[PDB]
């Protein structure tokens, strides 16, 4: 069980549940990015290879999650809400670049273990980058 | 694509009696709509979200029912105060994120600033301002949406706490969604005499799977942008 | 989700279960690939790089499967069905110690041999040899 | 890792009297075990596999049982025929598969060819050659399994259809396994003198998962490799 890339995964546990979009929602911004970036421009880089890499995963589970159309106590674990953050992860990383996103998540899992009276009472934006 | 088809066009109604507004939906879209009242002159106001929940104000002779495609908001006891245009705000994806056609319902007997509308002449460019206090915009959305004059709601876009902007499918890569420090940016290219309106930015609140678009409070009181071919 | 290395469904789908060794197996030779190549000398390969989209994905897989059985309530059918793994770690594994070009041609092979009806064709199907002395 | 410890290290039992064997594991194997025969000069037998599917030949009187960590094989009354040596052969992973310690019993009342067994000296290599017959090397297994002048058996290797080869921890670094169209053969390098042993391969059988580590038969005969400076 791996992040590697500098963070980890009591790194991604800090950003809360609706800091990030849905699952499918990221699955267009990939859409908008392998597919306008990835064979677009000749790049090869990690973070689109390790796009396809969750991309095509979340698709074999939901395969799975209708192949339980075989059943009727079907409570199918979405906890693979866990794929929100890695989906977000690589595709901030490839906005933003992987030095940005790992210091935007270093300073807000510093900011969560900052007793509120000695912090700001809004923790880091990540800011977009401009034209 | 998503088509919220809301029916009837104009509901005429009386003191005490019951008010039901029907929203028919293209595709399964969950629990994700939600229901808005505009008053003129005012921003929307949210009434109910997940289809059912309430806020914290809709009274309880309101009532949201419905889910995955028929969603139908009925009124019990309806005063003269309910008396306005009401909207079904349905969310598929925050792409396919649309509002419904409206329905006035006429009966007888949390800092969010816009800015930066102007005039400018058909095919420049402008950007409007959300200056937000008091919202984390870390853990939260901001969609905007716009009205022309004598017309309904149109999603424009949403931005999540992840600062990853989505918008639909008419304005896409002519408006473009920022978030700043303090603020939210839509810049607006190519501008048309299609897009003359008011625009409001609207803090969402994400379902528990991740989907702000359909719930939208609160509203600012918006920024006016008119176009015309003068100077 | 083969195609990109020159393959098919198709081509895998045909060797027999029995083909191939347990997922556990597979992952042990996997992990101990990615610990010669991408760890210290790295210009790793897409096949190295593959290979963790089956083992981290898997590793996520078994995680539901390993939190099922605590829910025996009624239905509690699992897939250790996905040898799609399988098949999968072996894929990259071959094709990463004989070579893409040895795989690729030994499944054509064996695709051959199975629909050649049980009459004229040999014996015994296409046995894929170790790489020479 | 995997150790098989076999309790009674032996028995001496009498006609019509019940014989009683024993096998606790390192960890839950599960049902991954196999009971297997091996009479004085002979090479072993497959007798039961998977914890109780008893095989051929095997008379109803043999019987195992167990599953995970306790394995229990018994004989429910004991002729002439079954006094030899017994043993129980688990896998965990085809990695981590051991042979129990063996237990003699005691009473009162499709080919494989191996070959390139020899003299030779310590430190020096050799390479066997199992000619496998009647098999089909693309669908069954061919495992190494070893046994020393008067001693028990222990797991080498196995490889598989799909040619990937596998080692027990002792042995990795020294032993390789290779594989053509008709053979299986077994390099083995910087023999020991703890080495000299019989060197059999027998095919191992897959499950639906599988494991073929712990089902062999057939079995060759084995031939003698003897390490001394005699060389």
């Amino acid at each position: 069980p791996y992040k590697e890339f500098g963070a980890t995964v009591e790194l991604l546990s800090f950003l809360p549940s609706d800091f990030f979009p849905s699952v499918r929602d990221l699955l267009d911004t990939a859409a908008a990015l392998y597919r306008d970036a990835l064979e677009s421009p000749e790049h090869a880089s990690p973070h689109h290879t390790a796009l396809r890499q969750a991309i095509l995963c979340w698709g074999d589970l939901m395969t799975l999650a209708t192949w339980v159309g075989t059943n009727v106590s079907y409570v199918n674990t979405n906890v693979g809400l866990k794929f929100r953050q890695l989906l977000w992860f690589h595709i901030s990383a490839l906005t933003f670049g992987r030095e940005t996103v790992l210091e935007y998540l270093v300073s807000f899992g510093v900011w969560i273990r900052t007793p509120p009276a000695y912090r700001p009472p809004n923790a880091p934006i990540l800011s977009t980058l401009p034209e | 694509e998503l088509v919220l088809t809301q029916t009837p066009s104009s509901v005429s109604a009386a003191v005490g009696g019951t008010v039901t507004i029907n929203c028919q939906a293209s595709q399964s879209i969950s629990s994700r709509l939600g229901w808005y009242q505009q008053k003129p002159g005012q921003p929307p106001k949210l009434l109910i979200y997940g289809a059912s929940t309430l806020t914290s104000v809709g009274p309880s002779r309101f009532k949201g029912s419905g889910s995955g495609t028929e969603f139908t908001l009925t009124i019990s006891g309806v005063q003269r105060d309910d008396a306005a245009t009401y909207y079904c705000l349905g969310s598929d994806t925050s792409t396919d994120t649309a509002f419904g056609g409206g329905t006035e319902v006429v009966v007888k007997g949390e800092q969010l600033v816009e800015s930066g509308g102007r005039l400018v002449p058909p095919g420049g460019s402008l950007t409007l301002t959300c200056t937000v206090s008091g919202i984390d915009l870390s853990s939260n959305a901001i969609s905007w949406v716009r009205q022309a004059p004598g017309k309904g709601l149109e999603y424009i876009g949403i931005i999540y706490g992840g600062s990853i902007p989505y918008y639909s499918r008419w304005a896409k890569g002519r408006f473009t969604i920022s978030k700043t420090s303090t603020t939210v940016a839509l810049k607006m290219s190519t501008l048309t005499a299609s897009d003359t309106a008011t625009y409001f930015c609207a803090r969402g609140k994400s379902d528990g799977d991740g989907y702000a678009a359909y719930r939208l409070d609160p509203w600012g009181l918006g920024t006016l942008v008119t176009i015309s071919s003068l100077v």
